[PDB]
């Protein structure tokens, strides 16, 4: 679908796809390589059988590319889009099968050599929600995985419901933030930080709880292990450069609540040349604050710009169909409960537990998107415009 | 113009008439297990308060909403100071 | 004579500042050019008027 | 009262899994304190850790899920373990229901700077063991807001 | 003011006077902060650190 006029340019059909199959779309090669065609890969997996297949197509013309995808004999579990590229500027894609072997694509000689030289720096994490298990596997030289780390959230009291990790295609402009005082506070930009959110299997209105763990993706260290009491799902979490924001229901007072977790390091950065998840002995400090949202929610996703210069906004998807553009600066956890000279220097609004849903903030005016399912945000060009596609029953751009 | 919602268990629920043409103020409704049930104005802060509103909800609209924001269009008198 | 000389002395700078104010209103909200040297952050409130 | 949890370590040239018993953790649920009682390294273990450090291998820790129903494990750069004079901290994270969730091991200081280390250094285990229960997140603050707005109105 | 050789010394005194003004300028900086001496003014100069360990995946497909 052309993003400007909304017309349809090409349609294709995948024969024999079950309704409950799980998909995963990856842009393997963009259009900045004119001598080579753009190429995308779609990964389907029938739930009943378990067999998964890969369909590779040109995303511009819609015809299947002549590059034959490999026949995935074993059922697969997870996929990775490594930033390393082949000679034809195709991003390497990795699949982990059921026998925990690794299949590459395009898996040419150059790709195999490149990822064999870079093997020990590639980690998979598989979150088995049925058993409440999390595993993290290395990548050996000969394309095999070993049990690097393993955690178990007991399913008898907690089931994993969301594993939202930070988007790979984003950049952070300001590593730190000005605190006033002529000093700087450094954000804890960890690129391998999961945000696994679990619900309490106890459905009683008074004993239910919702846990959020900021599990690292490489070393398995639990950065944060928050557990909110007297709360019930569904929970909608967005994970961004530094912060995480997860909306939930509060059973005790019957009101939807936000809870912003901001990760901050010390006044001086531990290391600036490079970041390694194996070399972070200082647990980042966590700043939390809970706000009241006066309505329900259906989908969230932060607005993303190419260089991250533009401020961040959350696209709250209300049941009414509107798309509220809540400024992230409002959800700062450092907003003091009593204003001080430091806050005035930093221009921090005093803490207000109520978040307004003023109708002038909606990014759509009356094109309500009934039964909203998700919000996709694309960086686009420029620096102030982020493309928004709210998909559900209706589809709006 | 009236409305009826069925299959409601006992508790507290915020009722809102969503309509893109004209907004409607939400109203909280507390229904008990015995059967008596009441309406009031929602207040997510200090929820213990009670501001009774008649049960046959007369949720009169407040005109069309204000999704749009008018252009600035500053004048020379604005440039003066 | 005092009023005339004061007005003449005033008209050497004040028109420039009034033109600057008119330009600031008329062309508010843009990013026009990049100054090729790294100015200090404390100079932000006056270089970037009209930008959030 | 007190429950004992096994704790194994592993480090090899091929970076495979050869977990061997290292220490017992006495987690007393009443007062919420955890103490470890490990045996010091031997000559062959010290040598093996030396080659693992040379090849930039990994030092993996693993504990049983229950006091053989499963295991929870993690790893740390073993060369960073030897370049920190065997000074490390393992934190045991559990959940609200008092079930073992995970073990996280990290050295002090982290990373590596090419510091050559003599054998005599590796005869002590400077391990700081902590237990981290889930920290309750704060709810929204309403009393302060209502009192402040009442003062504003008056 | 070159009536004699003392002009040279007078010049130094003049420089001293200028130095006095320069000293006041420093005070003005202390009264305004318009000088790139703190680390905060260096914030825009910090390039983002490169990622060393790559980790992807998520819920079971
Ligand atoms: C139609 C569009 C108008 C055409 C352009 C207007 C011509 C202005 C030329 C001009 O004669 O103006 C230049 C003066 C110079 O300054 P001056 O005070 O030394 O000479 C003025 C002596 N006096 C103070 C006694 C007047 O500067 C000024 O006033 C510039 C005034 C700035 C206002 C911009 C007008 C906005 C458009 C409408
Ligand atoms: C920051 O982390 C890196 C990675 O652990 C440390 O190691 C440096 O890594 C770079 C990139 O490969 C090399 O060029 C350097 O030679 C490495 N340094 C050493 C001493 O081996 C790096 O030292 C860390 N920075 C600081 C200041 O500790
Ligand atoms: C044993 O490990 C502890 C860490 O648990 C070390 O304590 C640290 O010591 C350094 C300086 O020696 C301080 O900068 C850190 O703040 C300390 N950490 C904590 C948590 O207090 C201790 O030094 C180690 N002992 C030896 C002999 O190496």
């Amino acid at each position: 679908i052309e993003s400007s006029s909304g017309t349809i340019l090409w349609k294709q059909y995948l024969p024999n796809v079950k309704p409950d199959s799980s998909f995963k779309l990856m842009v393997q090669r963009t259009t900045a390589h004119f001598p080579h065609p753009p190429q995308c890969t779609l990964l389907v997996k029938d739930k009943e059988s378990g067999m998964s297949s890969l369909y590779v197509f040109n995303p511009i013309f819609g015809k299947w590319s002549q590059v034959a995808p490999p026949v995935l004999k074993r059922p697969i579990l997870q996929s990775l889009l490594l930033p390393v590229m082949d000679q034809d500027y195709a991003k390497v894609l990795l699949l982990i099968d059921d026998e925990y072997k690794v299949t590459a694509f395009p898996a040419t000689r150059n790709v195999l050599r490149q990822l064999h030289e870079l093997a020990p720096s590639i980690f998979f994490y598989l979150v088995d929600a049925e058993q409440g298990r999390l595993c993290g596997y290395r990548l050996r030289k000969d394309l095999t995985t070993e049990l690097s780390w393993e955690l178990t959230i007991p399913p008898e009291v907690q089931r994993i419901v969301k594993v939202k990790g930070k988007r790979s295609s984003e950049h952070v402009h300001s590593q730190g933030r000005v605190m006033g005082d002529r000093s700087v506070l450094y954000k804890s930009l960890n690129p391998n930080l999961l945000a696994v959110v679990t619900e309490s299997t106890d459905a009683h209105h008074e004993r239910t709880f919702i846990g959020i763990f900021l599990i690292d993706g490489v070393t398995g260290r639990i950065i944060h292990s928050s557990v909110q009491k007297k709360a019930k799902g569904p929970v909608h979490i967005v994970h961004s450069e530094n912060w995480v924001v997860y909306q939930y229901w509060n059973t005790k007072a019957r009101r939807n609540e936000f809870t912003v977790l901001e990760l901050y390091e010390g006044t001086e950065q531990y290391n600036a040349t490079a970041f390694s998840s194996l070399d972070r002995p200082q647990l980042p400090q966590v700043l939390q604050q809970s706000y009241i949202f006066p309505s329900s929610i259906s989908a969230m996703e932060a607005t993303i710009t190419e260089r991250g210069i533009t401020s961040r906004h959350l696209l709250i998807g209300l049941p009414s169909g509107a798309i509220l553009s809540l400024p992230k600066a409002l959800l700062d956890p450092r907003r003091p409960e009593i204003p001080t000279e430091q806050s005035r220097e930093e221009n921090l609004i005093p803490y207000s537990p109520d978040v307004q849903i003023h109708a002038e903030r909606f990014i759509n005016y009356n094109q309500t998107v009934s039964r909203m399912r998700g919000i996709y945000t694309a960086p686009s060009g420029l620096e102030s415009t982020c493309l928004v596609v709210a998909y559900g029953l209706d589809i709006y751009q | 113009g009236s409305f009826v919602v069925h299959d409601i268990p006992s508790g507290s629920y915020v009722v809102e008439v969503v309509s893109p043409a004209y907004r409607f103020d939400p109203v909280r409704v507390d229904i008990t297990s015995k059967g008596k049930m009441r309406a009031r104005y929602v207040n997510y802060i200090k929820t213990s308060e009670v501001v009774r509103l008649p049960y046959p909800l007369q949720m009169k609209s407040s005109g069309p909403p204000s999704y749009f924001i008018k252009r600035e269009s500053w004048g020379w008198t604005d440039f003066l100071m | 004579m005092l009023t005339d000389m004061m007005k003449g002395n005033v008209t050497n700078v004040l028109p420039m500042i009034l033109i600057g104010g008119w330009i600031n209103m008329t062309f508010s909200g843009f990013v026009t050019t990049k100054v090729p040297f790294p100015l200090t952050l404390r100079f932000k409130p006056m270089l970037q008027q009209g930008i959030e | 009262g007190t429950v004992g949890l096994l704790l194994e370590h592993s480090f090899e040239i091929d970076d495979s899994a050869n977990f061997r018993k290292r220490g017992s953790l006495l987690w007393n649920q009443q007062d919420g304190t955890l103490s470890l009682s490990q045996r010091q390294l031997s000559e062959e273990e010290r040598g093996r850790l030396r080659d693992v450090a040379a090849l930039n291998g990994l030092y993996r820790v693993r504990i049983p899920r229950r006091p053989a129903g499963g295991y929870v494990s993690s790893f740390v750069p073993a060369c960073s373990l030897v370049e920190s004079h065997l000074s490390d901290q393992l934190t045991l994270h559990v959940d609200v229901a008092g079930n073992v969730v995970g073990v996280s091991v990290v050295t002090h200081p982290g990373g590596c700077r090419g510091h050559e280390v003599e054998d005599v250094d590796l005869e002590l285990f400077n391990t700081s063991v902590q237990l981290q229960p889930p920290t309750t997140a704060p709810g929204p603050e309403t009393a302060a807001f209502i009192e402040r707005l009442e003062m504003e109105q008056a | 003011l070159e009536s004699s050789s003392q002009k040279f010394l007078q010049g130094l005194v003049y420089l001293i006077g200028n130095l006095m003004g320069l000293a006041l300028a420093v005070y003005k900086c202390q009264s305004m902060g318009l000088l790139p001496t703190h680390a905060s003014d260096w914030l825009a100069f910090i390039e983002p650190p490169e990622r060393m360990e790559f980790s992807g995946g998520g819920l079971l497909l």
